[PDB]
């Protein structure tokens, strides 16, 4: 049958390459094409999103995050929307963990890894560089309380904690406290996991306080090496990156051939109900949908521009890669790629603080005791 | 916190321990004045030891 | 000088709510309250989004209490998606937007009848040490809330000084398909009298079938289940055992009588409050197009006020999550006849049962002391 | 038949049946599992065959 393809972003060039993509799907059977582009307000964002989902009856819709640089409240209105008819939607440039919980979208699936598991990198690292004692010291919020979990899990998990667990109030103006307290403990290891807004603070009163001399390893995100926090950033920051991460071209040619696929698998059975084109007249929730959903989670990819992606039962993309980033006075240079489970390095060296080239041991025992 | 002076078994126990290991130390003394108990307040998110 | 709309979707008592909303007494304060009834047909969320629009861009609309009929739960999500793009305050007291929703958005003003599911666990727990029974058990599945019943249920069971005994807490999921060798291998160690149920309308009736094939639920397994399990007391699924014990909300002795005059109360004396101690009243342009420059004012002393008001000698003081916190709970029971007859009333943390001893529904034989 | 061997708590069992009816009862006693680790059933000389 005729069945189109949903898809909302904010470009017209990738529009035409949307178009393209559908194409080329559909010539891998009638599928059409439906894109809609971004407002400035949500409302009528939501609006328009229920009158092209009248105009159209689409199964699945995408979404992808537009050249604002907030990407937090863009896909929520369409989260929302979907999750009203219980119909599945697809996210593509938006990494937020608040979308990982499925109590308030009961079904979103996003293509791009969250900062949860983004710490599991930073376990494995430490794991391969034997630094069992280490400082987590993130804000207190949404995704730092998520992130903070996953990490103390999968610390637990080796039956093994954290050394210290220092919170600050994000936006705050001064943090000497809590570097003061964490400069008289016996690990060498601080881990940070903030914005980039709190990064500059927290490396200037660090770096105020002589705590980035030699025998100091720092681990941040990605969020805290871009802005303006790279004037103020120790050399030796050890940082990730996405491969993908600006270019939304690479991820729809992706998603376009994953919802090919998933619309493949789907035709072939059983008491299918397309959804309502009576946006306006419906009042009830789809037959179809909510198994469409599962049956695409469950649905495995053959291949792809960024590697086999899969999915687990979280709507979120399992086996990504990461840019292992470094910062060599003042140059930012690679050193290697985390290639799932394995990180290879490169040929070149990496420089700590401080200047020497050796394995810290992370662990001062100090001999002082109360 | 007035400085004092201590004296007693556990004193000369604990010198002689730090003698034989060789480190320092910087002794104070209790701050409520109890062994420890758990302490069970409503207190939703609030549960240690005293 | 507020403006305050009632709306109203499905079959209900229009024209006598009507009549009975110009009865409030607020003549010992300067509100001057708009008071618009306004009916319709909860046909779609956009008509909705649309009749919201229309009536806060009318008139100078500084608020809106909602009443719906129908069973959409979705309506609640939407109810939120829209205070929290603007900051209007908005109050669902019954229908529709009944459904609590824990998750909400920081931004966001919304507030509901309600009861936590923290406050649930701890009545059906009074309720078990009224009755003297000490050995429970704890099953439930894959669900967004059940993790948080567990951990209340474990910190209300550990910080009490009554002799609790809890044994073989399972984990069980009944999404796999052709599972029902594992659901039968896991619900053969139950031992305690006392279940605790926590799944979903299909997920209970399926258990509920495979523990009537196994047989524990006929003489003297008495299980225990929220109040998301019944969500409608007029229909019966057949599939519910007899002697199940269920709690709800009291819509029986109230449905919507004075529910609308309290919410307008509460929200005219909170609005007098903020006015008299803030020296300040909002009421900006309410208008729906071209909102983003009206991000000037902000309602955070506005929810300050809003959860702090004692009017006619009763507790009506929310919580940061967004329930009543003082609820009138009722205690119902199914008995021989598929029905749900209410007995138990809970109101004011008070305990108000009906029989003296629970009726046991030989081998059960009385005995006469001196 | 699954109602009936729920209740088996012994390490030690004796069974006495058919060679169809003894592979039956195996493989409904499989499906449950309590033929692995502890579990030795003792058989008389008609069960071979």
């Amino acid at each position: 049958k005729i069945v189109n393809i949903g898809a909302v972003l904010s470009t017209r060039k990738h529009e035409q390459m949307f178009r393209e993509a559908v194409n080329q799907a559909n010539k891998r059977i009638q599928l059409q094409a439906t894109s809609v582009t971004h407002k400035p307000n949500a409302i009528q964002m939501a609006l328009s999103v229920c009158e092209d989902l009248i105009s159209s009856q689409v199964y699945a819709i995408l979404v992808s995050h537009p050249p604002t640089p907030n990407d937090h409240f863009t896909p929520t209105p369409v989260s929302y929307t979907a999750g009203f008819y219980r119909i599945p939607v697809l996210g593509l440039t938006t990494r937020m963990s608040i979308y990982s919980d499925k109590s308030i979208h009961l079904s979103f699936l996003r293509t791009v890894p969250p900062y949860s598991h983004q710490s599991s990198v930073w376990f494995e690292m430490m794991r391969v560089y034997n630094w069992n004692h280490i400082i987590l010291l993130v804000s207190d919020d949404h995704e730092g309380r998520a992130a903070q979990k996953r990490l103390e899990t999968l610390l637990e998990e080796r039956e093994s904690k954290a050394e210290k667990v220092l919170q600050f109030d994000p936006g705050t103006k001064n943090v000497t406290a809590l570097l003061m307290e964490a400069r008289e403990l016996e690990a060498r290891v601080i881990i940070l996991s903030a914005s980039e807004d709190d990064a500059a603070t927290v490396y200037r009163a660090a770096a105020m306080l002589d705590m980035t001399g030699s025998g100091y390893v720092w681990l941040v995100g990605e969020r805290e090496i871009s802005g303006n926090a790279l004037r103020y950033a120790p050399d030796g920051i050890i940082g990730l990156q996405l491969i993908n991460g600006k270019n939304e071209s690479a991820h729809i040619s992706d998603a376009v051939g994953v919802v090919a696929q998933a619309v493949h698998e789907l035709l072939e059975k059983e008491n299918i109900t397309d959804p309502p084109r009576g946006c306006v007249g419906n009042t009830n929730i789809w037959k179809t949908g909510p198994l469409f959903k599962r049956v695409l989670m469950s649905s495995k990819y053959a291949d792809g521009v960024t590697g086999r992606v899969e999915f687990n039962e979280d709507g979120d993309r399992k086996f990504a890669q990461y840019s292992i980033m470094n910062l060599q006075n003042r140059k930012l240079v690679q050193v290697g790629i985390y290639n799932g489970t394995h990180v290879i390095p490169n040929d070149r060296k990496i420089i700590w603080p401080g200047g020497e080239t050796e394995k810290p041991r992370g662990y001062q025992m100090s001999t002082r005791l109360k | 916190t007035v400085p004092q002076c201590c004296y007693g078994f556990c004193i000369d126990l604990l010198i002689k321990l730090a003698r034989t290991m060789q480190f320092t130390y910087e002794v104070h003394l209790v701050a409520d004045g109890k062994f420890g108990t758990q302490e069970r307040v409503q207190n939703s998110n609030k549960k240690e030891w005293n | 000088s507020i403006g305050i709309a009632v709306i109203l979707v499905g079959t209900s008592d229009e024209v006598a709510i009507k009549d009975a909303h110009e009865k409030d007494d607020f003549h010992h304060l300067s509100v001057v309250p708009r008071v618009e009834l306004v009916a319709m047909n909860e046909t779609d969320p956009k008509s909705i989004i649309t009749r919201i629009c229309d009536l806060m861009s009318d008139r100078k609309i500084q608020g809106v209490v909602f009443a719906d009929d129908t069973d959409q739960e979705a309506i609640a999500q939407i109810l939120d998606f829209i205070s929290a793009q603007t900051l209007t305050p908005i109050l669902g007291i019954h229908g529709g937007s009944s459904m609590i929703m824990a998750d909400k958005d920081e931004s966001s003003m919304f507030f509901q009848f309600g009861p936590s599911i923290e406050q649930q666990a701890s009545v059906m727990l009074n309720i078990m040490e009224e009755y003297d029974w000490y050995i429970f058990s704890i099953v439930t599945t894959y669900f967004p809330g059940y993790q948080d019943f567990v951990n209340k249920i474990r910190s209300t069971i550990e910080n009490s000084f009554v002799g609790w005994e809890l044994e073989e807490v399972l984990l069980l999921d009944m999404s796999l398909d052709d599972g029902d060798s594992k659901i039968q291998n896991q619900l053969k160690k139950l031992q305690s009298p006392i279940i605790l149920l926590y799944c979903t309308k299909e997920e209970a009736t399926y258990i509920f079938e495979v523990a009537n094939s196994v047989g524990l639920t006929g003489y003297g397994y008495t299980w225990i289940v929220p109040s998301l399990v019944a969500g409608d007391t007029d229909t019966v699924p057949s599939e519910f055992p007899t002697g199940l014990i269920s709690v709800s909300y009291d819509e029986w002795d109230y449905g919507l009588p004075a529910r609308v005059r309290d919410g307008i109360a509460i929200i005219t004396t909170a609005a007098s409050d903020m006015l008299s101690e803030h020296s300040f009243i909002p009421e900006p342009k309410s208008s729906c197009y071209n909102t983003h420059e009206k991000r000037i004012y902000q309602s955070n002393m506005l929810n300050r006020y809003l959860i702090n008001v004692t009017f006619e000698g009763r507790n009506l003081s929310f919580s940061e999550d967004g329930y009543q916190m003082h609820p009138k709970l009722v205690i119902i029971l199914l008995n021989k006849e598929r029905k749900w007859e209410r007995v138990g009333k809970w109101k004011d943390k008070s305990l108000q049962m009906k029989y003296y001893v629970w009726p046991r529904m030989d081998d059960h034989l009385s005995i006469v002391t001196l």
